[PDB]
């Protein structure tokens, strides 16, 4: 029900910076970890 | 933690810049209708 | 009765009306403490640091005159 | 401490809901015939020595913190005939008028969520010899304990379910020194189809299938001192869910919980003895054992003593109680105190379950 504003955090004022800190990561088939910030990989075999 | 993936707390995001404030990758520096000329679609959600 | 709790999202917004608030303690519905604040003396908290593994969480606050009030709340 | 304990849905239909039974350590399958003897044994509603008889019944929840956060019970008992009986009970786990408030405006209408629990039952109780009864109890069990949210459904979840009950009492036999009482009692409770709180088939929980075996011997003196000293074994009727492994390290987990959740609960009542490594000595620590001893003088004044005791690998849940019950004219008003035993906190420390009953119409001779 809200109205569709170009104003994010509410604060009534539309910020125009942009300095922002750029972190990425890759989507690939073949991801493991060690690598691209992976930390823990789950593998589920059997799901209903 | 800070919970991040609420589906209505996302709003259509602006151009953005892939390497610093002087990349005019996706046309994030265009004043016209070309600064969303790179815009593919995207659609964020929680399945009900 | 002098208070007006409320959780927006994530945050349990705390305000004393005409009263100043002493100590806020949060009890999960298990009976931990998920949050304490002993010392804040001001009309307004903002507390925005709950984990509340669970939805239905308890707050216990008292103001300067000793007025043990309890306000259960469900997390958003 | 508590190794793989047994994951059923609705627990609360475990939790003793009033103070009579609670205060001899959770039983009441052989105790004697009483209002309250609708969740353990129904089958003595026809061994009531009154026509009818209603009973509220109270179980506070995190005393210290906040109140409104409660089990009630209300039971109803009509024996219309000597040899039958009707009864019906509600039992109502709640946690009060809760508010939802995102604003903080003076002025805002605020929506009022209680999430719930309750199961409303009712049992028919027939006398089928002069020293013994069966009893047939249908429940229905409605869980509303979430609220609905974004990407949330707060839909209640419902499910049936199935008691049978028999009760056996013995005549009043004459010894050496007293003239005592045998009873004895069995109850298989909470048979019937899996509860699912998501609404979806694939995940569902089992009922919390339970049998009790109890037995107890009163000793009688003087015509108006009463002691019965009752025994009571209790064992879950759902299969152990897997432990380390029973077939790569993560894969024989997920088969073995995968294979564990798809059992039915006509095979798993019966699956239920054994599905384990350990043979009958590690069986027999599935089974929770109560022991009690209540003093009744003058059929007006009680004092009741109980020992609960579960295993340490599953529930842990070892406590003693202590029960007082006193009837004025028609109105029994019973208090019970639990004094924790083990070394994880129970809920129900501090807590002073209240139990009230009126018993009404006419007297009828107990054999
Ligand atoms: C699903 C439950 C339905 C609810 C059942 C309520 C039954 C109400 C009956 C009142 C009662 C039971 C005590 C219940 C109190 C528990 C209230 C719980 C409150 C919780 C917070 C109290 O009666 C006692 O209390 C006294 C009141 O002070 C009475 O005094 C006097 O009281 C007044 C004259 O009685 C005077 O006006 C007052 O001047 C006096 O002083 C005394 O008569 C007596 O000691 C007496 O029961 C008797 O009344 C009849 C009426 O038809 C009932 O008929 C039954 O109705 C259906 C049964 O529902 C059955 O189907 C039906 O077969 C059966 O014919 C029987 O029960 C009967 O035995």
């Amino acid at each position: 029900t809200l109205p569709d504003v170009e104003d994010i955090n509410r604060d009534n004022t539309m910020s125009t910076i942009n300095a922002y800190y750029e972190y990425s990561i890759d989507v690939k088939p073949g991801m493991q970890v060690g690598e691209n910030y992976i930390t823990d990989i789950r593998e589920v075999t059997n799901v209903d | 933690t800070i919970d991040m993936r609420s589906a209505y707390a996302w709003s259509l995001a602006s151009t953005p810049f892939i390497t610093s404030i002087n990349d005019n990758t996706f046309n994030a520096n265009s004043n016209t209708l070309e600064y969303g000329f790179k815009r593919a679609k995207l659609s964020w959600y929680t399945i009900d | 009765d002098g208070l007006l709790i409320s959780v927006k999202d994530k945050t349990i917004k705390v305000t004393s009306a005409k009263e100043n608030i002493k100590e806020v303690n949060i009890f999960d519905i298990t009976g931990k403490l998920i949050y304490n604040k002993k010392k804040v003396g001001n009309t307004e908290l903002s507390i925005s640091n709950l984990q509340s593994a669970d939805q239905v969480l308890l707050v216990k606050v008292n103001l300067e005159n000793n007025a043990q009030i309890t306000r259960k709340v469900i997390f958003k | 401490d508590i190794e793989r304990p047994i994951t059923t849905g609705v627990p609360f239909l475990l939790v003793a809901a009033d103070a009579r039974a609670a205060g001899l350590g959770d039983q009441g399958v052989a105790t004697s015939s009483d209002v309250f003897s609708q969740q353990w044994n129904p089958a003595k509603y026809a061994f009531a020595e009154d026509a009818q008889g209603l009973s509220i019944s109270y179980t506070p929840y995190l005393t210290d913190l906040a109140n409104d956060i409660s089990l009630g019970q209300v039971t109803y008992y009509n024996k219309i005939n000597d040899r039958s009986a009707f009864a019906g009970s509600f039992r109502y786990f709640g946690f009060g008028g809760i508010e939802l408030r995102q604003t903080g405006d003076p002025n805002e209408p605020t929506r009022e969520v209680n999430p719930n629990e309750f199961a409303l039952d009712g049992s028919y109780s027939l006398k089928l010899s002069e020293t013994f009864s069966m009893a047939v109890a249908a429940r229905y069990i409605r869980s509303n304990l979430k609220v609905a949210t974004e990407e949330i459904d707060a839909s209640a979840a419902g499910s049936f379910a199935v008691d049978v009950a028999g009760f056996y009492q013995s005549e009043e036999i004459a010894y050496s020194d007293f003239n005592g009482r045998w009873r004895a009692g069995f109850n298989i409770q909470n048979l019937g189809p899996k509860i699912s709180y998501d609404h979806d088939d694939l995940s569902a929980n089992f009922l919390p299938a339970n049998l009790r075996v109890g037995g107890g011997f009163d000793f009688i003196f003087d015509d108006y001192n009463k002691l019965g000293v009752s025994l009571e074994l209790t064992k879950l009727l759902v299969p152990t869910p897997p432990g380390p492994g029973t077939p790569s390290q993560s894969q024989a987990d997920e088969a073995n919980y995968k294979k564990y959740k798809d059992i039915g609960w006509v095979s798993g009542i019966f699956k239920s003895f054994g599905d384990a490594p350990g043979g009958f000595s590690e069986e027999l620590k599935e089974i929770t054992y109560s022991a009690a001893a209540e003093y009744m003088y003058q059929d007006a004044f009680a004092m009741r003593l109980g020992y609960y005791h579960e295993s340490p690998m599953k529930g842990a849940k070892q406590f003693f109680s202590l029960g007082a019950g006193f009837k004025y004219s028609m109105i029994k008003v019973d208090v019970s105190y639990l004094f924790s035993a083990s070394k994880v906190k129970n809920p129900l420390e501090n807590t002073l379950r209240f139990s009230l009953t009126f018993n009404f119409g006419d007297k009828y001779e107990t054999y």
